[PDB]
């Protein structure tokens, strides 16, 4: 839904 | 890169990969990049310097192949091309290496999120991991030196931070490093960056984010013993950014 900087999983 | 293993984008889901037309009918790989928000990827000025005609270059997030597709994919076109006033190459570096690239879709949106297209981190005004940090960085850019071609998988490589001390050395890069530029390389000299690489990432992880730390730069040969591959020291450019962000 929304992006998270860094997180891949 | 030279070393490394083969990966996909769900494991560097920030990672842009920047096309050049040729209305003739090809599309060349030109350098990659990496997404900071919704619509802007940041990649390196000499990427463009050559041909800053933005209406010719064509950006993809989530690809894990260089000339085929990989499902998920999303295709822009550069609606803002920014390079950095006072870039300047000397025999072998590159000064203020950086570049904005603002994306819109052929709908008028930007990225979207999904598994295979993420965010990276910036980092803090001058705050950077400390020379020893392990680092990676990915590309589509040649995997020996002599190599006439790229790879077609995308590749993924550790490297670690050296300082300015060690990269200064005059049988390294002597002056040609500034404080406005990071070196890393392979303790066995082994594995690095390399020519097609130029525009990609180098993330450590800062405070418990994966930062995008470096892009990747220059570099005098691939994988040479005391010629560490040089990045743009990111941390220094907040303000930069910032002004067209
Ligand atoms: N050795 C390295 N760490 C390195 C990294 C990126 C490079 N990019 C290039 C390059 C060469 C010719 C034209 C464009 C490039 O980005 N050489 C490169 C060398």
């Amino acid at each position: 839904l929304k992006f998270q900087c860094g997180q891949k999983t | 890169i030279i070393g490394g293993e083969f990966t996909t984008i769900e494991n560097q889901p920030w990672f842009a990969a920047i096309y050049r037309r040729h209305r003739g009918g090809s599309v060349t790989y030109v350098c990659g990049g990496s997404l900071m928000s919704p619509c802007w990827v940041i990649s390196a000025t000499h990427c463009f310097i050559d041909y800053p005609k933005k209406e010719d270059y064509i950006v993809y997030l989530g690809r894990s192949r260089l000339n085929s597709n990989t499902q998920g994919e999303m295709k822009f076109e550069v609606e803002n091309l920014i390079l950095h006033k006072d870039y300047s190459a000397d025999t072998l570096a590159h000064h203020n290496d950086i570049a904005l690239l603002k994306i819109r879709s052929k709908e008028g949106r930007c990225a979207q999120p999904s598994r295979t297209i993420q965010t990276i981190c910036l980092p803090s005004m001058y705050n950077d991991p400390q020379f020893g940090t392990s680092c990676e960085i990915t590309g589509f850019g040649k995997e020996a030196s002599t190599d006439y071609l790229y790879p077609e998988q995308l590749k993924m490589t550790v490297v670690k931070l050296i300082s300015h001390r060690e990269c200064q050395q005059p049988h390294y890069y002597g002056s040609e490093v500034t404080t406005k530029m990071l070196c890393a390389a392979d303790p066995q000299w082994k594995t690095d960056s390399c020519q097609g690489d130029s525009g990609g990432p180098l993330v450590c992880s800062l405070q418990g984010r994966m930062t995008l730390t470096g892009i990747v730069s220059w570099g005098r040969g691939c994988a040479l013993k005391d010629k560490p591959g040089v990045y743009t020291r990111v941390s220094h450019f907040l303000p930069w950014i910032r002004s067209h962000t």
